[PDB]
């Protein structure tokens, strides 16, 4: 669970995160 | 109402392309029905503005006609029986058209439920569906069967029960008036007459001693367009190549002696019947277009917020709802 928190870090990751296609 | 649907309707189905869905407005068909004779193919080229129904002697209407009329930019005909036949002069139209009722019934007293198939293409119409429809009997003439009657019958019952049928409901003097062809099948589908307007033709020639003095006052079974008379094309006129103009000045003479319309007489013509057809059409057309707006706002919504990269869907989605919208609001 812990380390599962971790990736929300970085916004300007943001949207380099989200794709779902 | 009916001048600003045009254009819009004509407009839907492009950006429908663009999706590409088979999604089409199905505008409703119009079917012209009467007794044998009656006059029923001056009644429909009337309200199209044409002379391309073939016309004659004893039965005219001989065979069903279906005509869907396609907006395109060049005015010319093809039928589905001869492929790739090129016309060009619109009194042509009107012979050839002739010609092939001729071909399978004759000019002595005819049927045939096989129809013509023709497709009419102008940039000023409406895709549509109009249909010319043998004449119902009551007693054979010529060479018909004893059951005439029942044969020509069904074949027109198939088209004006289809919802959103405008009937030209024209009723022939040679018949008993109580036992109208036309009124019958109007009343059947729309009794309230929003869209039912009863038209007897044929007036001057009436068996003496015979009227429906209480239905025609509007008062018998009162409709609230009531009911509007006209006098079409006799024998002479047709038998002659009478044209269009012509056929309404004779209309008058008759109604002035008529005990039964005179108190009406200013609610009256061919002309009155056309402008009441026209509104009701528009009203179908709208109703299916909320349905489409709403899918396509759905599927959009769900990319983005996660942006799928499939960024394709947001281009085409958002040129659908422009032009539906805009018929919305008329």
């Amino acid at each position: 669970q812990k380390a599962m928190l971790q990736l929300l870090q970085d916004k300007d990751t943001y949207s380099w995160l989200l794709k779902e296609r | 109402s009916m001048e600003d649907l045009i254009p819009l309707v004509n407009r839907l189905q492009d950006a429908f392309s663009a999706i590409g869905q088979n999604a089409d407005l199905d505008l409703p068909q119009i079917a012209v029905v009467g007794g044998q004779s009656a006059g029923k193919s001056s009644v429909l080229e009337n309200f199209v503005g044409r002379d391309f129904l073939p016309r004659g002697s004893g039965i005219v209407t001989r065979r069903p006609l279906v005509l869907q009329l396609v907006n395109a930019t060049t005015e010319y005909a093809e039928f589905l029986h001869c492929k790739g036949k090129k016309f060009t002069d619109f009194e042509e139209v009107r012979l050839e058209i002739e010609a092939e009722t001729d071909r399978v019934t004759g000019t002595n007293k005819g049927i045939s439920p096989v129809p013509i198939n023709l497709r009419v293409y102008s940039p000023h119409v409406l895709n549509l569906t109009l249909v010319d429809l043998p004449g119902m009997t009551k007693v054979p003439v010529g060479d018909q069967p004893p059951d005439i009657e029942f044969q020509i019958r069904d074949m027109l019952m198939q088209f004006v029960t289809k919802e959103n049928c405008l009937i030209l409901a024209v009723s022939p003097a040679n018949s008993d008036l109580a036992n109208s062809d036309a009124l019958k099948v109007a009343k059947e589908v729309d009794p309230q007459g929003q869209r039912t307007i009863g038209v007897i033709t044929k007036l001057d020639l009436m068996d003496e001693g015979t009227d429906a003095r209480d239905v025609l006052e509007n008062k018998l079974l009162p409709l609230r367009r009531g009911y509007i008379g006209v006098v079409n094309r006799s024998q002479k006129d047709i038998d002659g190549k009478k044209d269009i103009t012509a056929a309404l000045a004779a209309e008058r003479k008759f109604f002035l002696s008529h005990p039964s319309y005179r108190h009406l007489a200013d609610r009256m013509g061919t002309p009155y019947l056309q402008k009441v057809l026209n509104q009701q059409l528009t009203n179908h057309i709208r109703d299916t277009l909320p349905g489409l707006r709403n899918k396509l706002q759905s599927q959009l919504l769900s990319i983005e917020k996660e942006v799928d990269e499939m960024l394709r869907m947001y281009h085409a989605l958002k040129e659908a709802l422009s032009i539906i919208g805009n018929i919305n609001t008329t």
